[PDB]
RNA sequence: GAUGUUAGGAGGGCAAAUCCGCCGAAUUUAAGCAUAUAAUUAAGCGGAAGAAAAGAAAAUAACUAUGAUUCCUUUAGUAACGGCGAGUGAACAAGGACCAGCUCAAACGGUUAAUCCUUCGUUUGGUGCAAACCUUUCGACGGAAUUGUCGUUGAAUUAUUCCAUGAAUGCCUUUAAUUUGAGCAAAGUGAGCAGGAAUGCUUCCCCAUAGAGGGUGAAAGGCCCAUAGUUCUUUUUAAUUUAUUCAUUGGAAUUUUUCAUGUCGAGUCGUGUUCUUUGAGAUUGGAGCACUAAUACGUGUGAUACAUUUCACAUAAAGCUAAAUAUAUGUAGGAGACCGAUAGCAAACAAGUACCGUGAGGGAAAGAUGAAAUAGUACUCAGGAAUGAGCAAUUAAAUAGUACCUGAAAUCGUUAAGAUGGAACGGAUUAAGAGAGAAAACAAGUAAAGAGGGGAAU
RNA sequence: ACGGACCAAGGAGUCUAGCAAAUGUGCAAGUGUAUAUGAUUCUUUAAACAUUUUACGCAUAAUUAAUGUAAUAUGUCUAUUGUAGAUUUGUGCCCCACUUUGCAUACAAUACCGGUAAGCAA
RNA sequence: AUUUCACUCAUAUUAAAUAAAAUAACUCCAAGUGGGCCAUUUUUGGUAAGCAGAACUGGCGAUGAGGGAUGCUCCUAACGC
RNA sequence: UUACCGAUACCAAGCCAUAAAAAGAAGAAAAAAUUUUUUUUUAGAAUCUUUUUAUGAGUAGAAAAUCGUGGGGUUUGUGUUGAAGCGAAAUACGUGAGUUUUCGUGGAACAUCUCCCUAGUGCAGAUCUUGGUGGAAGUAGCAACUAUUCAAAUGAGAACUUUGAAGACUGAAGUGGAGAAGGGUUUCUUGUCAACUGUGAUUGAACAAGAGUUAGCCGCUCCUAAGGGAUAGCU
RNA sequence: AGCACAGUCUUAACGAUGGAUGUCUUGGUUCCUACAGCGAUGAAGGCCGCAGCAAAAUGCGAUACGCAAUGAAAAUUGCAGUGACUGAAUCAUCAGAAUGCUGAAUGUAAACUACACCAAUUCCCUGGGAAUAGUGGUACUCCUACAGAAA
């Protein structure tokens, strides 16, 4: 707003969002975390990863929950374990869910994540 | 052409499209050159960015009465103020070696202007707490406590600004003191008629003086 | 303004008597179906507008300073009439007196929660209600030109 | 402003108000002041009589500052000073106002108008008209020459 | 002088919007056209920068005078130029932006070329992991230079200050500004309705120093990025820890006595002539040719040629210089009462692409399924296959099926009704048919029963 | 006589400079704050606001090639003279004739300014 | 000749008649036009012409309606529904 | 001599507009039922209201008042319970540009007439520009190069693919072998038919996947020619 | 099971052709702001190459759709295969390394992958084994030094 250095142009921001490199896309991957999680980790939002556990709260399956299995930053979608959809050909696929429609419930830790939690701390 | 109009003389018979410019960036650059001088005044460190200029009379008979800011004080003005031109350029005094003081009034209007400006100098030390006496007719310098108590006061800019001139257009006279016998129009006509021969006499004065 | 020579960046070929076609300039050459098409012209496809817009249009106006201060004084005076401010669109049926003056402690506080609280307690709950729901997307091509919303004036 | 233009009100009138037989051609009589003395001659002689020819000497380089000389008439002399002081100046017969019109920007004092009878006034001006001096000194005044 | 497969270096070409030189038109206007105008322009040739060029008076003025250049306002469409026709057209003063001034050319070092460059070694310390870089100076060697570099801008003589150090000792703390990169950053995913899906509608709450924008299955301040606001980091630049001594080593600058009243740009100025240029007119500047100066008491301007002469101003024929100024180029940001795929750049796309011309060159057309193809059509039947159909299938939807948003008109097909003797349509007036239609084209109220909606009653 | 096979979309008195007339607006012998400047204005802000006690333009005076000259004229704050003429005053609050006042304007007459003639001209 | 005072020459139908005579007068700005043609009467040149050139008025142009079968100009008559 | 017919002209009346005029800055009327209810109205906008009279062609041309479009401020609205747009329509309004509604389709935005601001603002034409589509019309036409026939195979399908038989042609200056320029993979094998191969097509110089060009002796490379470029100079 | 003549024209409903209209817009345009050149240390431009499957565009240069380093930070995925359970997968930054043939092009040439001359060159370990027909230099003009010859 008051920062004239950065633009508020519709086309500029849309181009930035739709041609963002994956490093910036992983930050748009961010989603809210539940109330208990927010109390514990003192923050409000975090990006997602292939072994987080999430609860979707918008869309045709706004009640389901589960461990997300894969995220792809090109389509801006995440996929949770048991929201599979049957295709016309007759074999199962995954329903893409926007990260903004879900709330985190749990997080996974690894050799990578044992310092992502430290930086987010 | 037709009807009762002024005969046109528009000078647009060349490729005038290339020579059109519109000043959209008027107030933008006004702001920019405001900020430039604000930055300059912040950077020089409390020394005013203006320079002192002489009060000078405008030439020709159209602007005879007016005065303005001239370029530079003359050598004899600076010397009567007790400054060499070289030592005056360094304390915000403009100098030009082209003007000559053609009048006592011209001299003794700028001399006390120079002295009034000189009555406001406050020098600074140079060598890390080694304040000294100076050189060249510039006033002296002060010490640590003075530099801690002087630099944070209000600067004076009216003296840099062109001297306000109050001229009494309106005035009165005793009626008994008027010269009722004068003939101004006759005096003017006589002067115009007699201009030629007085020029002749001046020429002959010069020829005689060349002896 | 449009580009200076927009639509005129080609070759003027108007071989137009005996060809059984209109005398409009044609694009020369072949191989393209651009070749032989009507060249620059007010009527031709990709030909250039009739009077190309120029940046030296009289964009601004010089208004008399005295007229400007007359207008400002007049608007100030008009703001002091209950009927006029009611007619402009403000919901002021519940506030007490139209030349509304408040104490100087309005400046000393800097939370919009109590700003809105003061506005409501002063009798302008309906005015702020009008303002908050006046917000919506405008119609037309303006909203793809960084002009999305249209909000009422409070 | 385009919606108030006259061409808008003849949008479907074929000739756009320029005639069916005369038509609107481009420069049917020439460009600019082309036809002077030949076919614009009636217009030139009826509206700009002395246009052609030349009269007088040449002043090769002018320097108009040399002859710049604003003028003021005598009847405006008492209008320069404020009303209160003119009020207090008309009572006391022992004093007269000295007005230096050069301060107000006037170089020559002209004689048109009427000065108040038996009201002395002193005028300092660079130049004076004969009638101006006569009017000023007829009411007990004086003209002072300045430069 | 030549010559170096000697040592060390430079130039070449691209790029041009602004900028600097040259060269140089015509279309056009004059209602014809020849001077004039277009235009000191376009094209052509050459040369630089982040700006360039101009610039420190051989300047104005005529005044009580101004004081390098550039640019803005104005002077001013004025003085003036011109088949005095069409047209052309400054300068000074004035108000402002900006504002820094300087050095080569002669004197003296001639009881010491005192100057400059090349090369090769040592070291004064240091920010940097490093790489490299800033500082460092004893030199020595080889040259250049007397056919002139630097010391000197007068010299010497008295009267006060400035500039550096070598060494030793303690010493790199703290505020503002400016600026790069990083994080932090409020409040709902509450009912209910309708939905494929809210961000919609009612309703209950809240945050705002954040109600700019973008994304999210529909219109979101409270879902996400962000936005207010703040917190560190980075370039420097105003204020800010710490100076102490010792010492000669010079240098310089400010002010009294004498000299010496010096020097000051030559095929240059200037003049004649020719051409061009200018508003410059018995010639504004430039150029070619011919002639060819004076020495500051000179010579050059003072807008009409000339002779005699006063006055004023300046000190040509050598050079440098930052600011204000300009930028149809490149790059990077930010915006708009601009255009919305025949528009906007030629190009929203694989666009200067495909394609055409031997070549110089010319130069398009072409965007949209759906929220999701991680839902792009499975299965069956008939067909050689294309395809079609379904009792089968994704979707909210397939008459959204990839020639896919909507899907007009021209033109064509199917069904129905009607008309039809060398045009067809039409105006005006009805009649007969065929479609639709109740908002004036009748029935307010009344009493009963069935479902509700409100207002006044504690 | 020429253009028009049909349909869709596009398609032509506009922009700037300068002048005048008309009308609206502000101020008024003045009027226009030019460039510029300042201000805890600085998404929105390239606009709005403002101008430490003679910048310039136009107007305020004309005329002459031009040295230049320059508008009743000091009898007095009545401010040229007529003929029509709006408004006003009264007498015969509303019809009429007389007086009273005499805007704008029209038609003339007068002075006075600049230039040119003519006479005189130290 | 001018001026000022007196007297007074229908003015209560109007210094003859009539008059949708002030729908007047004047000023400013500006469009289009500046190829015309026809009819009656007159007339020039021509053998004559739907010919060439003029005068008056009215029309066609710019204009339809009823009639002349038909017809830009003839007759009647000019036009809101 | 009568009567009749016969105009957008004449006369009477109504209505529209234009012009002009006369005048104007707050109180109960009626009906239907049965005193009590009900029903309608009960007005006051100065470019306005009421009333009156006269008048109304029109090219070129001028003006006023209106009707629309893109976009901007202001006001205040409609949208998934379906906006814009489009097709057909309407006991709809206007005189008319148009406006407003209905049904269907459409699936995401749209107005503002409260007042004003703005413009790239209104098409039947310009041998107009671009795109699309017609009648002509299943028509002109598919005409040089003497010429084909029988049987079989393949294939969904054979006059123009293959094989065999025949009849013929090119005919010593050849639709024969090698040829340069030009072309650039058209060559070969295999597969194949969406389009092309102006009829068919299973063929093909089309399409797809792979492969194929071997030099001491053949040429270039070397030499010099008509000549070209450059060097030194000189302009 | 039967009935309509045909053609031409008109109207309505539904379709075909076509791509208008509306709504969309990672595009254009204009203005403002700021910085500004590159090249013999080989530029701009042009060719030729580089991916497992790879034509164009984009990116890159024999280290060839990317190496190293730094910040973020674990996938690439159309299949394959490769990756941690952070110098590893991918982004961003980009200073180090590398940067084919040309092109001012500069050894001579040029519709040639032709021809020279001088150091035969380069790699291995810190003086002994190899690659080899295979690397650098050599334009014109000019400047400062230097050189041996000359009248």
């Amino acid at each position: 707003k008051f920062n004239k250095q950065k633009s508020s142009s519709r086309r500029k921001m849309r181009k930035a969002h739709f041609t963002a490199p994956a490093g910036l896309r992983r930050k748009i991957m961010s989603s809210k975390l539940s109330k208990e999680l927010r109390l514990k980790y003192k923050t409000r939002s975090l990006p997602v990863r292939k072994d987080d556990e999430v609860l979707i709260c918008r869309g045709h399956n706004h009640g389901r929950e589960g461990k997300v299995v894969k995220i792809n930053r090109k389509r801006y979608k995440i996929y949770v374990e048991r929201v599979t959809r049957e295709k016309v050909n007759g074999e199962s696929t995954f329903i893409g869910i926007h990260p903004s429609n879900v709330v985190l419930t749990k997080l996974k830790v690894d050799k990578n994540r044992k310092k992502i939690l430290d930086r987010k701390a | 052409v037709a009807h009762n109009n002024v005969l046109p003389n528009v000078h647009l018979h060349k490729w005038w499209q290339r020579h059109v410019r519109v000043n959209f960036s008027k107030n933008i650059k006004k702001k920019k050159r405001r900020l430039l001088r604000e930055k300059r005044r912040k950077a020089n460190g409390g020394t005013p960015i203006e320079k002192l200029h002489p009060i000078v009379h405008c030439p020709t008979q159209r602007y005879n009465f007016r005065t303005r800011l001239g370029k530079g004080f003359t050598f004899e003005e600076l010397k009567g103020a007790g400054l060499t031109p070289r030592a005056a350029q360094t304390i915000g005094i403009c100098y030009d070696k082209r003007r000559k003081n053609r009048s006592e009034e011209s001299l003794t209007k700028n001399v006390e202007r120079l002295l009034k400006y000189k009555n406001s100098l406050v020098m600074i030390p140079l060598k890390k707490n080694k304040a000294k006496k100076g050189i060249g007719g510039i006033p002296a310098d002060a010490d640590k406590n003075t530099i801690k108590e002087f630099r944070n006061k209000k600067p004076l800019l009216s003296i840099f600004k062109k001297e306000k001139n109050t001229k009494p257009f309106y005035e009165t006279i005793e009626v008994s003191k008027i010269d009722k016998e004068f003939l101004a129009y006759k005096t003017l006509r006589r002067a115009k008629l007699a201009e030629r021969r007085k020029n002749r006499r001046q020429q002959k004065k010069d020829i005689k003086f060349k002896s | 303004a449009v580009k200076l020579g927009a639509g005129y960046e080609t070759s003027a070929e108007s071989w137009g008597t005996g060809r059984a076609v209109a005398r409009i300039p044609r694009v020369p050459g072949g191989g393209t179906h651009r070749a032989g098409q009507g060249a620059f012209g007010n009527m031709c496809r990709g030909g250039g507008m009739f009077n190309p817009t120029k940046i030296w249009r009289r964009w601004g106006r010089k208004v008399n300073l005295k007229e400007k201060r007359y207008a400002v004084c007049s608007s100030i005076a008009a703001s002091g009439v209950t009927s006029l401010v009611l007619a402009r669109g403000h919901r002021i049926s519940h506030l007490k007196e139209v030349p509304l003056v408040v104490s100087n402690d309005i400046e000393s506080l800097s939370k919009t929660k109590e700003a809105v609280n003061f506005l409501v307690s002063l009798g302008l709950k309906d005015e702020v209600n009008r303002l908050v729901k006046s917000k919506k997307i405008r119609a037309g091509k303006g909203k793809m030109r960084n002009r999305k919303y249209k909000i009422r004036n409070g | 402003a385009t919606r108030f233009k006259k061409n808008r009100k003849k949008r479907g009138h074929v000739s756009a108000g320029h005639g069916r037989v005369g038509k609107h051609r481009k420069h049917p009589g020439g460009r600019g002041k082309a036809g002077g003395l030949h076919h614009m001659r009636i217009n030139f002689d009826k509206y700009h009589p002395g246009y052609f020819g030349k009269v007088g000497m040449r002043h090769l380089n002018l320097l108009k500052n040399r002859t710049y000389c604003p003028t003021i008439n005598v009847d405006k002399l008492w209008g320069l000073l404020p009303e209160e002081k003119k009020k207090e100046f008309s009572e006391n017969k022992d004093i007269a106002p000295v007005i230096d019109v050069t301060r107000k920007g006037y170089f020559k004092v002209l004689g048109n108008g009427k000065l108040k009878h038996n009201q002395p006034i002193v005028v300092k001006a660079r130049y004076f008209s004969s009638v101006a001096e006569k009017k000023i000194k007829a009411v007990g005044g004086q003209c002072i020459l300045v430069a």
